[PDB]
């Protein structure tokens, strides 16, 4: 929730951002605007790649394909939005480890 | 993941089971060591496969293919002659094809006096 | 090989590319006085052996395209006359780190 | 039963670092798989042998080494027509629910190979034959033919059993079977 | 309402004192949530003769400056009455 | 595509400093899930200060991956490579 | 929503959709998928399949593709680069299946050959003959009666041995012929513009009228060399009679099954305007004409080369001259007596052609008896639709509507004034009409620059759309329905293969009528609606 | 670096660069979005500002190697063992065939 | 029992982007809208039985489940809702570019206009290897261009029309769209002149009125018309107009809207009650739930009564409405309200394609400027006794602000007595974990003692910020890389954050009265990242020029300038409490030789500052430098080192005892290359 007042909690925008790029860390922002900004997990299918939730994608009566994962809630959010809308960024996934 | 080769070397007890008590006494050795839960089946896996061997042998099993590798058995049954139904009668004529037909006497007497040599 | 004295139809240009197994070089003087390559700025650039190309692209273990372009008929690519998929190696004299080259391709 | 090649990955945990490679391996293994059944090709029990261990692989966040390996598993795939010792657990007139002690009772074997001549009684018998009934925990030699794995997770939203993922079918098409001691 | 997922606690007390905003009940010492989620910055027959209701009531109304909440109180009655149709053969005054 | 034998190798034997990087950070996150540490470690703690103590013994069991952009892998032991 | 509705499986597959499942059903398995993928990216190379189909590569591709040959299901194109080497385009033949998907109308066209054989095994003789070829597509005289017995009677087996030839029948394939004709037109369209004798080093134009004509003229005798060739027909062997060559697989033309099929709807419609003695006789005047009738042979240049605003209309003109005159020496003159069951004197009862006068019909040389073919065809297609909505929807949205084709961009009052219905109609209607096309709605603004409420309205038919929207009729049921028969196979699959394999059970008793009676609905049902989907995916 | 000078504006980004959020990163996300799904492009997760909204790791830097961990194996344990159940009763399917 | 579960990490790569089928939408959600809002209002606020909010489709505050899934906010991510539209109904979003989709192909029998093998000529070019995003773009333009160029189509013989976008940027006609048939020439006649003029004929027949006033309007498509009209467009061009057809965007009869997906509750949840009877709307759920109404308007009307002229509008109300639900058009083209109005026009009516378009939101000012947890925020304060690379953070703050660990072994003793002293006093925890996963353990409740005797190997638990703790440090106005450092936490009382003034200038930081922002990080690797990376003494040089940024400033420049001065002496008391002052007691030292001997033993700043650098004869360091001062004095240029001018010179140092020279700024003063700072570095 935003400034102080109601509560507290800052503003890392822009310009400060990438600032930590020309620091090459990349752990930073992986603790920075995905754990502890929002910390979320979306039931995926790689089928018809969307965003269900429990078991189900929901486009494909499924209970299978689906992937627990972690990304940011801010950008589930983005997708329903443009999902809402009529437009699809349906995912792809690969393998993390094997190469 | 993904099973590469799923049908790959058909496997009876003869020192199986033998191993697994073998890594039983690497493991907890059951009841007797007193002098993970995985052990739990290793009593339903022995238990049957030991009782009817009860109500066993090592060399038997080089014993066993001896006189048994001219038989027209394939892998099927001459797999399972070795436990059920200790080769005799019927019994081993219900299974298998051609099992007394073609070859009879000496054939399925064998099975009797070759299964004397362990069971 | 010619070039346009002073006006320039487009008509002519409707089908430039009649032969494919010869080619065509069309200028207009107007752009060619002094030439470009002599002039100071432009570094000296080399056309390179379609094969030293095979030979560039396995020292950096590269593959074609993803390569440093070079835009069709630009008039330095003119003045050497690329055709498609060939490789210049450029030497850029100045003092920085010093006389160094790179490459770029016609695309 | 069998045995199996068959490829997978593995999460090794930072505690067991002390210990030797392939026993936190057998260990991992073992709590995935066990007492567990693995889908449409049977059941393991444990692992039997292991090869190809390669270089451990890292992600960022867990720290904990992660190693894909193959190996061969110790298994459980019965072939189709069997003669093999079982009895009644759980039961109908029509057809029984043979059992081995401890592994499982999903075996049912209906009646249809099963001798034509029979009657069933609420008491006791599931079908007596013109040769007689049989026992539960009593070594009975039945025939199996067919075995059909169901995935069949329907787990919803909607629902939140049914689970023989693992079912086999047989008769009794000769004497000694259902009672061992009429041959024998 | 809801008791704790362990100690069977029943009474929920809200600490705003460190501005977490975290409500624990006395009885466990487990709080039940993270970070509660707080908000941020006419055509019908009877409506629109109702959006009259108001109208000519709230304008009569404070002409005599009656309180504005007591108007408000009115419009209901007239509603109420308004469902019994005591409102159809009369002057609307 | 597969890996590079250890006879041929370009690169720095220097850090990534990076190497520095990641290489501590996984290996305190480590020792924060407890796995036994292979250094002389005095009475102080912290899963951090301690890796640092460690690495000027090099005794970290860790090797770096390196891509090149084909895809060529790479290896090189911590304790291979020099500071 | 819990799939009845079946939106995915009727939602967004026009055309191909049809195919997909006709394969599938038909040949399937692997096999199938290919021919949608093709229908849909059109254009295709061997190796450009499997980067994207996933068809387990150049075995079910060289497998699949040989098998579309045999039944011809894919244009064949082969040609070479301009580098060297080869390369190789496949298109979907014609429209392939459709030979196929029709299937037991062409039992319907030995109907037409059921003559000197009646109610007979030889009916169902000659018919196994057929579907056989049918079935293998291309077939030799020699191959086929070498697979048949031997050393029975050559004229018996199926005595079409001399009637092999007659109207229909088939016609080897030959180059162009299961090769595009888009195609083969840029094929053949060289030769003229790649042949030029150097007439003038500027102006195409006079080497380009000349060269169409040069290509049209040869276009001619190319595409009418599979037409009918007598070498085939002409074998004579010794202690025997002329046969068609038995050496070649020819395959069946749907030519004879175009006017054959259409004919009888033809009788319909005149069954209609017309009575049933003149009916029957005009139905009786077809025999003849349906031989050398293009019909739907026409469409022709209608596909790959230039038209025009004046020769496209222009060069048109001659199909509507051509078949009233010099085919009108095959058409009807002075024809004598076909059967008959009208009897006793015959000749004046056959001026019943001047009873047959309109809209069709009834223009001839002046002072013979004769038919309009060439103009009779266009000006039937323009006639076919009429009341496809009568009882489809509405009574009075016909009269309407039809009304609505003499009338043209008027406006609703002057529609109240014209004919009858009320406003809480006609809108009605007319909304219900536009529901579905058959509006081509125009507006213009009034008293406004363009918006709406200060706008008024105008209404118009646009035949284009009308004989053209129907043919989402094709996806209408059709493919669908094709599912829910083969829908209904897996509930009984556990049966049916064994039931088939089989030649028991109360229940299989009871479903074998469920599915058989459902048979004759699911196919039965087709012969319906194809019957219908007859007209506007031609002409 | 491709052709020639441009850059730093929305048309001159809109150049190559073929991560479309990022371009959605800057301005006119509307019509570029939009315009995207339209023709259907594949696109990825490469650069390093679109890798945040992701919230995978980064592509650079720190994430510029995946990292390894020394395995101290022996391949030579990786030998089998058994008693050969195959090989015994194989000549009972050998002849008669 | 008990299938195997086998589950992979994944991790995302590339996004597929694409329309949405008319199946897909449905097949997804729940529930049509239907109905329309009304809340069905009963018993309750807003019971809303079906409706645009429906308690299945998701929830807005925290009363009520979700039904589909269930547990309120803190457990659905949302649910669709799927809209049944009467008429087809035209698209905003994809406008310009279904222009295009419309243009290329023959109004008439529907089929790409280009031909033959210059339509393989392209179709073979788009499928080279070395297509690009761009020849997607440019190719597909050099392409399409070729429709308008083409005059008649090929099976068709009719003749074509290009459109304009009807009208111009009055939102109203921006959604109609208006071919002709144009090029008539004026003399040659195409056969559809005498067929056009024709179709006059009956009405210039009937009411000869309006007819030659407006006139030339030719024609357009009605979204019907292009709906239908697609449907004979297949197969063959498909990414000949950039679409590849494999199954879902099966051909661009996606593009039109035939069924609308509704947004979770979730995404847009009308604002909660707030203390009365008062209940804040929201803005998408009140335009969609007017769009249920203007709808069943077209439903219910169009079903049996109302007028071919009543409809258009209402019919154009509807597209006029979705085009402004998802995107700007024209704010107040006096258009006169609708339902739930008053006529004022406020302004508060877009912020759909908005909400993800500028300032603070979605665009690039929330997610890629995510608003941020584990912070403190304060003013600025010195502390030089503090050492560089440690931001003093006043312990106030510190007593909230946490940080996440994991205890074994090592940590025990520690985190073990640092539960028992509780929150309050500064060396402590507050929450705990459990191996559990519960949820945690504030200590409010009570206990520790025995509940810390637990203390398994697997237990979570937060500290305090206490010593030697890791920190990130900010100011606001950041212009560069060096705009963020990393500290090292030391402790203090009173209130504020203070740090050591070297580091000043990268913060650009003024002290006077300005502010800072606290980080810390959360995850272990995330710290060692930071910190031996990111932190101070490594970052040390700016990246721009690569000199040090930080360095004395203010006083300690001239600070030093005074010991530094020559005239100054000191005395063996003095130097040594100054060297003692210099660096707090402990680090024992070697004095130098005296300076000067006989009148008194005095030495000189020159020496004591020399120290500084080298302390001891321990100590590891050795220099030598030699630089310009400013205010650079020339000597009399025989003399060749500039070392001896009439005043100062060069400084120079030689074997690390400064030579000669006053320092200020220059050697110290950042400023240049040359410094002894950067030198010793
Ligand atoms: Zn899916
Ligand atoms: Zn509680
Ligand atoms: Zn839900
Ligand atoms: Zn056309």
């Amino acid at each position: 929730t935003e400034g102080r007042s109601r509560d507290g909690g800052l503003r890392l925008g822009e310009m400060e951002r990438d600032c930590v790029i020309a620091y090459g860390a990349s752990q930073l922002l992986l603790e920075r605007l995905m754990i502890s900004s929002d910390a979320f997990e979306v039931d995926v299918c790689d089928k018809c790649g969307l965003m269900g939730y429990s078991g189900w994608c929901t486009t494909c009566k499924s209970a299978e394909n689906i992937i627990k994962m972690t990304i940011p809630y801010a950008a589930k959010l983005l997708f329903q939005e443009l999902l809402s809308m009529n437009i699809a960024p349906r995912l792809r996934l690969e393998d993390i480890f094997q190469q | 993941m993904k099973v590469l080769e799923e049908r790959n070397a058909f496997l009876s007890d003869y020192e199986v089971l033998k191993f697994l008590t073998d890594l039983e006494k690497k493991h907890l050795w059951d009841q007797k060591s007193l002098a993970p839960e995985l052990q739990g089946i290793t009593r339903n896996v022995v238990n049957y496969l030991s009782i009817n061997k009860n109500f066993m042998s090592d060399e038997s099993f080089a014993e066993l293919m001896t006189k048994l590798n001219s038989f027209k058995l394939f892998k099927a049954e001459k797999l399972q002659i070795v436990n059920q139904l200790p080769a005799n009668m019927v019994h081993l004529y219900s299974i298998v094809e051609e099992c007394d037909a073609r070859f009879d006497e000496k054939t399925i007497e064998e099975m009797l006096e070759i299964i004397s040599g362990y069971a | 090989i010619f070039v346009y004295q002073n006006n320039i139809t487009p008509s002519a240009m409707k089908l430039v590319p009649s032969i494919p197994p010869a080619t065509i070089e069309t200028f207009n003087e107007a752009a060619l006085v002094v030439n470009i390559t002599h002039h100071e700025l432009v570094p000296k650039h080399i056309r390179l052996s379609s094969d030293e190309k095979r030979e560039l692209l396995k020292r950096y273990r590269l593959k074609e395209s993803q390569l440093p372009r070079i835009q069709r008929a630009d008039p330095v690519a003119l003045y050497l006359g690329l055709k498609r998929g060939e490789v210049v190696k450029i030497i850029r004299k100045s003092e920085t780190s010093g006389r160094y080259a790179s490459y770029r391709i016609c695309m | 039963f069998i045995l199996s090649k068959i490829a997978d990955l593995v999460r090794i945990p930072p505690d067991q670092f002390h210990r030797d490679t392939i026993s936190a391996i057998t260990h991992q293994l073992n709590n995935k798989f066990a007492n567990k059944i693995i889908p449409n090709v049977g059941l393991c029990i444990t692992i039997y042998d292991l090869l190809t261990v390669e270089e451990g692989q890292l992600k960022p966040g867990d720290g904990s080494s992660y190693i894909n390996v193959t190996f061969r598993a110790v298994v459980f795939k019965p072939f189709l027509g069997e003669i093999v010792t079982g009895w009644i657990s759980k039961c109908t007139a029509e057809g029984i629910k043979v059992s081995l002690l401890g592994i499982f009772d999903d075996i049912f074997i209906p009646q249809n190979m099963l001798f034509e001549g029979c009657y069933y009684t609420p008491e006791e018998s599931a079908w007596i034959w013109p040769k007689l009934y049989f026992d539960v925990n009593e070594k009975i030699r039945f025939r199996i033919e067919r075995e059909v794995f169901v995935d069949v997770k329907p787990k919803s939203p909607k629902e939140r059993e049914k689970p023989p993922a693992y079912a086999l079918l047989g008769s009794c098409q000769t004497d000694g079977m259902g009672l061992v001691s009429w041959w024998e | 309402m809801p008791v704790c997922k362990n100690c069977h606690g029943t009474e929920f007390e809200r600490d705003l004192s460190n501005a977490n905003n975290d409500l624990v009940c006395k009885a466990c010492g487990v709080v039940s949530e993270d970070n509660p989620i707080v908000s941020e910055v006419a055509l019908e027959s009877r409506e629109a003769t109702l959006n009259n209701a108001r109208r000519k009531l709230r304008a009569v109304s404070y002409a005599l400056h009656i309180p504005e909440y007591i108007t408000d109180a009115a419009f209901q009655w007239y509603k109420l009455a308004l469902a019994n149709n005591f409102v159809q053969g009369r002057r609307s005054q | 595509e597969k890996a590079i034998p250890k006879d041929q190798r370009a690169t720095t034997p220097y850090m990534t400093k990076y190497e520095r990087a990641r290489i501590l950070g996984t290996r305190a996150l480590q020792i924060s899930m407890n796995a036994p540490v292979f250094v002389d470690l005095e009475g102080e703690t912290d899963p951090l200060r301690i890796a640092m103590k460690e690495l000027a013994e090099k005794k970290i069991p860790l090797v770096i991956r390196r891509y090149l952009p084909d895809g060529s892998f790479e290896d090189w032991s911590v304790e291979e490579l020099i500071v | 929503v819990m799939t009845i509705s079946s939106l995915e499986q009727r939602t967004l597959n026009p055309d191909l959709f049809l195919y997909k499942e006709l394969v599938k059903a038909h040949l399937g398995e692997r096999a199938a998928s290919v021919i949608g993928m093709l229908v849909a990216l059109g254009r295709l190379s061997v190796r450009e399949l499997v980067e994207k189909i996933d068809g387990m590569d150049v075995d079910s591709v060289k497998t699949t593709l040989v098998s579309l040959t045999q039944l011809r299901c894919v244009k064949y194109l082969q040609e070479t680069a301009i580098s060297g080497k080869k390369t190789t385009y496949y298109y979907y033949n014609e429209e392939g299946i459709h030979i196929l998907l029709y299937s037991g109308l062409i039992i319907d066209e030995i109907i037409t050959q059921m003559r000197v054989n009646d109610e007979e095994e030889h009916k169902q003789l000659v018919a196994e003959i057929v579907q056989n070829v049918i079935s293998l597509g291309s077939l030799t005289v020699e191959d086929y009666l070498s697979s048949v017995t031997s050393d029975s009677m050559k004229y018996t087996i199926s005595s079409l041995f001399v009637q092999l030839c007659e109207m229909g029948y088939l016609i080897q394939i030959s180059k162009l012929h299961y090769t595009p004709i888009e195609d083969l037109w840029q094929f053949l369209y060289e030769k003229h513009y790649k042949n030029i004798p150097r007439n003038s080093p500027l102006s195409d134009l006079k080497k380009r009228s000349q060269a169409k004509m040069n290509a049209k003229t040869d276009f001619a005798k190319i595409i009418n060399k599979p037409n009918e060739l007598s070498q085939i027909l002409t074998v004579d062997p010794k202690t025997s009679l002329r046969i068609v060559k038995p050496t070649v697989s020819l395959t069946i033309n749907l030519d004879r099954f175009m006017k054959g099929r259409r004919s009888k709807q033809l009788i319909n419609l005149a069954k209609t305007r017309v009575g049933s003695v003149t009916a029957q006789v005009y139905k009786i005047a077809l025999r003849l004409t349906e031989q050398k009738s293009p019909k739907i042979r026409d469409p022709l240049t209608q596909t790959g080369l230039l038209q025009d605003l004046e020769e496209a209309k222009s060069f048109q003109d001659e199909a509507e001259l051509v078949e009233e005159k010099t085919p009108g020496l095959t058409f009807n003159a002075i024809d004598l007596a076909r059967h008959l069951p009208s009897a006793s004197l015959i000749n004046s009862h056959l001026k019943i052609l001047a009873s047959s006068n309109f809209p069709f019909l009834n223009e001839t040389k002046p002072g013979v008896y004769y038919v309009p073919y060439s103009k009779l065809m266009p000006v039937l297609k323009s006639s076919v639709y009429e009341y496809v909505i009568a009882s489809t929807l509405g009574p009075s949205a016909m009269r309407l509507s039809r009304c609505i084709r003499d009338n043209k961009l008027v406006s609703e009052k002057i529609i109240n004034s014209t004919a009858l219905m009320k406003e809480k109609d006609i809108r009605s209607t007319l909304a219900s009409l536009i529901r579905y096309n058959s509006v081509e709605i125009q507006e213009v603004p009034r008293t406004a620059d363009r918006s709406a409420s200060r706008a008024v309205f105008l209404f118009r038919c646009k035949e284009t759309h009308s004989y053209n929207f129907m043919r989402q009729n094709l996806e209408w049921n059709m493919a669908n329905l094709l599912f829910k028969k083969e829908k209904l196979k897996q509930e009984n699959s556990t049966l049916l293969k064994k039931a088939n394999r089989d030649d028991l059970l109360p229940s299989e008793l009871n479903q074998l009528k469920m599915v058989n009676e459902r048979e004759l609905n699911v196919f039965a049902r087709l012969s319906r609606l194809l019957s219908l989907w007859e007209v506007f995916q031609m002409a | 670096y491709k052709g020639e000078v441009l850059g730093i504006t929305r048309f001159g980004l809109s150049k190559m660069r073929d991560s479309v959020l990022q371009l959605a990163s800057f301005e006119k996300t509307t019509d570029h979005l939009f315009d995207a799904a339209f023709y259907m492009k594949k696109d990825a997760v490469e650069g390093v500002s679109e890798c945040i909204i992701l919230g995978q790791t980064m592509s650079i830097g720190t994430g510029s190697f995946k990292v390894v961990k020394g395995t101290n194996i022996s391949e030579k344990d990786l030998v089998p063992k058994r008693c050969l159940f195959e090989s015994l009763s194989n000549e009972a399917a050998l002849k008669a065939n | 029992k008990e299938v195997v579960v086998s589950e992979t990490p994944k991790r995302i790569k590339g996004l597929e982007f694409s329309a949405l089928s008319a199946a897909d939408i449905v097949a997804q959600s729940e529930v049509e809208v239907s109905t329309r809002d009304l809340f069905d209002l009963e018993k309750d606020r807003a019971p809303k039985a079906n409706g645009a909010l429906d308690p299945k489709m998701g929830v807005s505050s925290s009363s009520l489940e979700c039904a589909t899934c269930h547990g309120n906010l803190a457990s659905c991510h949302g649910h669709f809702g799927h809209l049944k539209l009467a008429l087809p109904v035209f698209h905003i979003g994809y406008f310009k570019a279904t222009i295009q989709i419309l243009q290329g192909i023959c109004k008439n029998c529907s089929a790409i206009l280009l031909s033959e093998t210059d339509k393989r000529q392209f179709l073979h070019e788009l499928r080279r290897p070395g297509v690009d995003n761009l020849r997607r773009m440019g190719i597909l333009k050099k392409i399409l261009d070729q429709c308008k160029k083409q005059r008649r189509c090929l099976h068709c013989g009719a003749l074509n029309g290009v459109v304009k976008k009807a009208a111009a940027g009055a939102g109203s006609a921006a959604l109609k769209i208006i071919h002709d048939t144009f090029r008539w020439v004026g003399k040659k006649s195409a056969p559809e002149k005498d067929i056009w003029v024709g179709e006059w004929k009956e009405v210039l027949a009937h009411n000869p009125e309006l007819e030659r006033y407006v006139k030339r309007c030719m024609d357009d498509l009605n979204p019907l018309k292009t709906l239908n009209l697609f449907k004979q467009i297949k197969s063959a061009d498909c990414e000949l107009l950039g679409i590849d057809a494999t199954v879902p965007s099966g051909r661009p009869e996606t593009y039109i809207w035939r069924y609308l997906p509704a947004p979770p509750v979730c995404i847009r949840p009308s604002v909660m009650m707030q203390d009365s009877p008062a209940s804040n709307e929201d803005d998408l759920t009140v335009k969609l739930t007017e769009i249920v109404w203007t709808s069943s308007l077209i439903k219910a009307g169009l079903d049996k009564g109302i007028s071919i002229n009543n409809m258009m509008e209402h019919w154009d109300y509807l597209q006029l409405t979705v085009a402004m639900y998802i995107n700007s058009d024209s704010v107040n083209p006096a258009m006169l309200p609708g339902s739930s109005n008053g006529g004022g026009k406020v302004k508060p009516i877009r912020g759909f394609c908005q909400r993800l378009k500028g300032k603070q939101g979605r665009f690039r000012g929330n997610l890629s400027g995510k608003r941020v947890d584990f912070s403190g925020r304060t003013v600025i304060s010195p502390d030089p006794n503090l050492s560089i690379d440690e931001v003093a953070v006043p312990d106030r703050v510190a007593k909230v602000l946490t940080y996440p660990e994991k205890v074994t072994r090592y940590n025990r003793h520690k985190l073990q007595e640092l539960i028992v002293n509780g929150p309050n006093v500064h060396p402590g925890a507050n929450y705990l974990l459990k191996r559990n996963e519960d949820a945690r353990r504030n200590l409010r409740y009570g206990d520790r003692m025995k509940l810390a005797k637990n203390l398994q190997i697997g237990d979570v638990v937060e500290r305090h910020l206490e010593d030697g703790d890791v920190v990130l440090f900010n100011r606001q106005p950041s212009l560069h890389r060096l705009s963020i450092l990393s500290h090292y936490a030391k402790i203090r009382p009173w209130r504020t954050f203070r740090l050591n003034e070297c580091v000043c200038t990268p913060y650009n930081a003024d002290f006077d009265g300005d502010e800072m922002n606290l980080h810390v990080p959360q995850t272990e690797e995330a710290r060692a990242e930071a910190i031996n990376l990111m932190g101070v003494k490594n970052n040390l040089l700016t990246p721009k020029s690569g000199e040090p940024i930080i360095a004395a400033t203010q006083d300690f420049i001239t600070g030093s300038y005074l010991i530094s001065h020559k005239d100054s002496f000191y005395d063996r008391a003095t130097l040594t409490q100054l060297l003692s002052m210099m660096s707090d007691g402990i680090e024992h030292f070697d004095i130098p030789p005296p300076a000067i001997m006989k009148p008194y033993y005095l030495w000189t700043g020159k020496q004591v500052f020399s120290l500084l650098i080298k302390p001891n004869h321990n100590s590891p360091v050795v220099i030598n430098l030699d630089a310009k001062n400013k205010v650079f004095v020339p000597p009399k240029s025989k003399s060749l080192p500039n070392e001896m001018s009439q005043n100062d010179g060069f400084v120079i140092i030689r074997g690390s005892q400064i030579l000669s020279g006053v320092m200020d700024k220059s050697v110290l003063g950042d400023g240049k290359k040359h410094s002894v700072f950067y030198t010793i570095l």
